[PDB]
């Protein structure tokens, strides 16, 4: 729980070629691309993007508190 | 400087993270210091026997205080990673700090050559009158790398053996090659580690185990490694090597005073709150704590049922994740169409994986009947302790476009559901304490186009003053605008959760909540 | 079993050991890889882990190794077998015994071998620097 930011990313690959291949548009006009998360490998793909050993940290909130 | 969260275990408790060990009583009055993952600084504890040692004769409840986390953490650093083994030279950093007075005590006893490092004269002066063992050539400067130095120069070059460092950046490196061949360097420090700043691998050619010790872990699992350490400790103490360390008592009356006084940095030992003062007995075998004035905050038991009308609403949910997070262990969330959205069905799954004893429910509370067989399912859930109302329907418009079946359909969920709940509840739940039910700004201040929900709203203000008039638990709370979930800006759900634990200690009936603009 | 089995030339055994794992890892390893090799056997180890390191490239070139890893319990070795020839004869003998004990008790198995005679030592030499054999 609460707010956590990337602090560090172990690699990231990108492909524009494969990425324009792997999307598939929408019954609507938009175009989607399709992602999935393997929390065991600590791997998340969609479209062209491949990101591996993503690091999140939590952050101290700002606490501006402004509702009183 | 360190998010709770960093703490291992998912605590999720939000408070009470900040104490460590303790020195006290047991149930039966026997004088017991433990170890204790989190929730220290208390009145009380919560410990399973497996992290808890008997305090000696010659020792008062005053010095127990210090010895389980340092010597424990040294024992598991050097006797069970490090594998001492006598005749060794081993640096110890930090040699006025409890774990390295620890380690120095537990080293001497085998005979090891100790190097340490001090940050000014008077704890040297200190540690020399502690242990006499240690020479002049047996200190060093711990606020420079000057330390390397020093031991390579009355080591001979070779380096040391062990390295129980615990200092960060530039000086860790330092360290690093003080280590000779077949050395253990010891990690007990966590900023270089999190913050994964490299570490020459050259340093392995020659034969060194590089280890990273958190004894942290062992408190929430590795339960069969544990009783190494505790066997270890328990050796030390009766055989005279664990001895306690130097405290400086505060009262529980001026625990900030406390924290003060560790934060300037000055002190040379351990620091101890005296929570309450020890008895001349030996086993005093006493019934209760002397009670103290805190700060009041809404906790549940787990055999009590609560029950929340319309629960798999917005707002329903956040209350019942409030709840959970304060021990309810069996919940009844009433819904007129059950789970039909995503977000309910990952809320509901979630909890029952946490083991809360989730169970929705059809029983409309607008019909008597219903609400007879509402309580029922909650009591076969155990004892009904709370009710919850947050049920609501909408016809909204100007009293033109108004007929009296829209007043009906507005009212049914909330007037009527809340006469019926406080009949069958005074008929079958006599172990109720809460009896909540949510209004809003519009039925005191009255905002255009809302008649019906203001007469809904303001029946069931007039039930909740009844009921507390009886002796009975009751709250009508006008809520704002809820904002995640006039001329009132909305209102965080955090902040909303917070106005509600501070309300329902009140000693009184209705109270509201909203936020200005501008 | 055939569950067992992974590629030693890619960096693919990360995720079939971390999948076939379920997502804890390996508590010993034992390496003789390259860098991004060795860096892949590293993501392996699992709380309370151990890393045996028998390489030297690495080693020698004195490669940056992240020391994150060691937030968990991980115990990173560096294994070299030529300190007991210059000394500690003492902890010697406790693998001499290691051994002794594993030969008379069968743990022990001769390696698949292949001679060459001393007249050959050439083509021995070439032989292993193909590098297909095996044994
Ligand atoms: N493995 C693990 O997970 C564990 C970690 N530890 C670590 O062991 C170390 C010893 O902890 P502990 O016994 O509480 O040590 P203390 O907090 O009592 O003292 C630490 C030492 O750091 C130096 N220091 C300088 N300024 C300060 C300051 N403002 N506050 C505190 N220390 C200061 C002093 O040594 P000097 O005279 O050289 O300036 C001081 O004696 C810590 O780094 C702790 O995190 C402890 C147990 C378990
Ligand atoms: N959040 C706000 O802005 C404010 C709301 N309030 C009050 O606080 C509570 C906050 O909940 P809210 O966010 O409005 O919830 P919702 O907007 O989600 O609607 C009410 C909830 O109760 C259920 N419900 C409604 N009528 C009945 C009924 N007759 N029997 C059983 N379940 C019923 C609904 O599910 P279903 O439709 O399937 O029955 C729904 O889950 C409500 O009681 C509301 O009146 C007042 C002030 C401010």
């Amino acid at each position: 729980h609460g707010l956590y930011l990337p602090t560090r990313v172990t690699a990231i690959h990108i492909d524009p070629a494969t990425h324009r291949q792997k999307l598939y548009t929408l019954q609507d006009k938009a175009q989607v691309a399709d992602v999935v998360v393997s929390r065991w490998l600590r791997v998340t793909v969609a479209g062209g993007v491949h990101i591996s050993g993503l690091h999140t940290e939590s952050a101290p909130r700002r606490q501006q508190e402004q509702q009183v | 400087k360190l998010s709770p969260d960093a703490i291992p275990g998912k605590w999720t408790s939000q408070d009470s993270l900040l104490g460590m060990e303790f020195s006290g009583r047991d149930a039966s009055g026997k004088r017991v210091m433990g170890l204790v993952p989190a929730k220290g600084l208390a009145t009380s504890v919560l410990l399973s026997p497996d992290f808890l040692w008997d305090v000696p004769s010659n020792w008062t409840l005053e010095e127990a205080a210090s010895v389980p986390v340092v010597y424990s953490t040294a024992y598991y650093a050097l006797v069970v990673r490090g594998r001492v083994r006598p005749g060794e030279t081993l640096l110890i950093h930090s040699g006025s700090g409890g774990v390295g007075q620890a380690a120095i005590a537990i080293a001497l006893s085998l005979g090891c050559r100790v190097f340490t490092t001090v940050g000014s004269a008077e704890k040297r002066a200190y540690l020399q009158a502690r242990f006499p063992q240690l020479d002049s050539t047996s200190f060093a400067n711990s606020r420079d790398t000057s330390f390397e130095q020093h031991v390579l120069w009355h080591t001979g070059g070779k380096g040391v053996d062990l390295v129980l460092n615990s200092l960060a950046e530039e000086k860790l490196q330092a360290s690093v090659r003080c280590l000779a061949t077949h050395g253990r360097f010891l990690e007990i420090g966590k900023f270089d580690l999190s913050q994964n700043h490299p570490l020459g691998m050259a340093i392995f050619l020659k034969n060194v185990t590089f280890h990273g010790v958190l004894l942290d872990a062992f408190f929430n699992e590795s339960s069969a490694d544990w009783r190494e350490v505790w066997a270890l400790v328990q050796a030390g103490i009766r055989d005279g090597v664990v001895r306690p360390l130097k405290c400086t008592v505060f009262h529980g009356a001026q625990v900030e005073d406390a924290f003060r006084y560790m934060a300037q940095g000055k002190h040379i030992g351990k620091v101890v709150v005296q929570v309450l003062a020890e008895e001349p007995e030996a086993v005093l075998k006493g019934a209760k704590p002397k009670l103290m004035s805190a700060i009041s905050k809404t906790f549940c038991p787990a055999h009590k049922s609560y029950i929340i009308a319309g629960g798999l609403g917005g707002f329903g949910l956040e209350l019942a994740q409030w709840l959970i997070q304060r021990g309810v262990q069996k919940l009844v969330l009433t819904s007129r169409s059950g789970i039909r959205t995503g977000y309910q069905a990952k809320q509901v799954r979630r909890w029952r994986r946490q083991g809360v004893q989730v169970q929705v429910s059809t029983s409309n509370i607008s019909s008597l009947e219903g609400a007879r067989g509402l309580i029922a399912e909650a009591a076969q859930l155990g004892p009904v302790g709370g009710v919850f109302n947050l049920a609501v329907v909408l016809r909204d418009g100007l009293l033109e476009n108004q007929t009296p079946e829209f007043f009906q359909d507005v009212c049914k969920p909330k007037y009527s559901g809340t006469l019926n709940l406080d009949r069958v509840t005074r008929e079958a739940c006599p172990e109720l304490d809460y009896f909540v039910v949510f209004s809003s700004v519009s039925c005191g201040r009255g905002n255009a186009g809302q008649s019906n929900y203001g007469f809904a709203n303001s029946a069931m203000e007039r039930i909740c003053e009844k009921r507390r008039h009886e002796g009975l638990p009751g709250l009508a709370v006008q809520w704002g605008a809820i904002g995640d979930v006039s001329g009132t800006l909305p209102q965080r759900m955090a902040s909303c959760l917070e106005v509600l634990d501070l309300f329902l200690n009140q000693p009184h009936m209705v109270l509201s909540s909203f936020v200005l603009a501008e």
